[PDB]
């Protein structure tokens, strides 16, 4: 049921950046901006998405852009808060304790950035960007947003993905 | 020689006074979890300058 | 059900201090802190946490040390919250009342520093230096936590244990 429907919007709201012929990063649909890793290297499979202009700031790591309008429907719903607990991924559940997101498998590996965490209702709370070998498990370094601002969460020894 | 030396001897008292302020105001902030509250971050410099 | 979790957070999160091949205190991961009273004399019996730097104060009677990378994920979880009723220990039950924690039968011995009072739902509260014999009773002088300060209570007659 609810892995069923986080699947489905995560095929719907998720498009392959590939270099040199093999994907790297995923950029992922929220809201009405289109955000992808800046760390990240490669081009967006998608024709409409690769011509955009992507505002880049290196503070933060991502990158930034306005959606066309007939991809409008085709995004996920965002929010701002978080209630301690357990949330959707695609490689599992992750848990969030004490102002940090955690991997209970701890099977992190490159090429997984950018992919959503998302929510019990499926909205998005976060984006991927690497994670910290916390021996079995892993701190993941997370880009979220506040009410009104963007924040990044790094913890100390994390990797980019 | 002996001004030189009384003026090197206070300023050095003055700078360690100042260093064991700083220490003694920031060192119960490492034995919680917590934030360093940036307004006295600002004011009193400490080895953390972007983690906790 | 709670002693076997409590165990298992203890085991986890415990070690003991060596000084002269006799045991004198225990050193605990607090979020993501070493702990150990000041007074207590001795090296953890551990190769990691040795060489760590350790901050000392003797206003508290605490030092505190940044716990490294790999061993995060094996530290216990905190709280400031206190309010009146019981609360559990590795040799009993204790009960805190009117600001106050008290031994019910002051089964307490010297070179057991360093023990965690553990909440009901397995959190760290306060970690005890030492106890001041109140007739059959024995209360507690121990250092908790505000929100974020620190905070040292010592009864009366309180002897370094």
């Amino acid at each position: 049921k609810r892995e069923r429907m986080c699947m489905k919007i995560e095929n719907d709201c998720i498009f392959e950046v590939k270099h040199e012929g093999k994907v790297t990063g995923y950029a992922c649909l929220v809201g009405d901006k289109v955000m992808k890793p800046a760390h990240v290297k490669g081009v967006i499979d998608n024709a409409d998405l690769a011509k955009l202009a992507f505002k880049k700031s290196s503070k933060y790591d991502l990158e930034c852009a306005q959606i066309p309008v007939h991809m409008r429907s085709d995004a996920s719903k965002y929010t701002h808060e978080k209630p301690e607990g357990h949330y959707n991924w695609h490689h599992g559940a992750v848990q969030y304790s004490g102002g940090r997101f955690t991997i209970p498998t701890g099977a992190g590996k490159p090429g997984d950035s950018g992919r959503p965490i998302f929510d019990n209702k499926g909205r998005v709370v976060a984006i991927v960007l690497g994670g910290a070998n916390e021996g079995s498990r892993t701190a993941l370094s997370v880009v979220t947003w506040n009410k009104d601002m963007v924040t990044r969460v790094t913890p100390e020894g994390s990797e980019e993905w | 020689v002996g001004m030189s030396l009384l003026a090197l001897i206070s300023i050095f008292a003055s700078c360690y006074m100042l260093v064991a302020a700083r220490s003694k105001c920031l060192t119960p902030y490492a034995l919680t979890p917590g934030a360093a509250v940036p307004w006295t971050l600002g004011i009193l410099c400490c080895a953390p300058r972007a983690h906790a």
